[PDB]
C-alpha cells in the first residue's frame, strides 16, 4: 500500500496464500533488503 | 528454531514487531551441543 520497499502484505488478501505445498503458516521471507554476498553471480571468479 | 527469535521495538504510541523467521534463512544449529557453545542472530539493516 506504501512506498516503503520492504513491505509486500504478510501472507496477502482475500486467497487463502496456501499452494496446497508449502504446509506451513509461515510464507514470509520478506524483509532484510540486503542479501548476502553471492558467490555465483557475474563477480564470483574474483571473489573465488 | 524457525521463527524463535522476533525484535519488538515499541514507539511512543506504536510498536512493530519483525521476527527472523522474516529475516534470517539461516540458522544456527544447537549441535555443537557440547557445552559452552553460544549463538548468534543477525539482523541485517532493521529499518525501523
Amino acid at each position: 500500500t506504501d512506498n516503503n520497499p520492504e513491505g509486500w502484505t504478510l501472507d496477502k488478501s482475500v486467497n487463502n496464500g496456501t499452494f496446497a505445498g508449502l504446509a506451513e503458516n509461515g510464507v514470509t521471507g520478506l524483509l532484510q533488503s540486503g542479501e548476502p554476498m553471492d558467490f555465483s553471480g557475474a563477480n564470483a571468479l574474483y571473489f573465488w | 528454531s524457525s521463527d524463535d527469535i522476533s525484535m519488538e521495538i515499541e514507539l511512543n504510541s506504536t510498536k512493530f514487531e519483525t521476527i527472523t523467521g522474516s529475516d534470517v534463512g539461516l540458522r544456527p544449529p544447537l549441535y555443537p551441543t557440547v557445552s559452552r557453545e553460544t549463538l548468534a542472530f543477525p539482523f541485517g539493516k532493521l529499518s525501523i
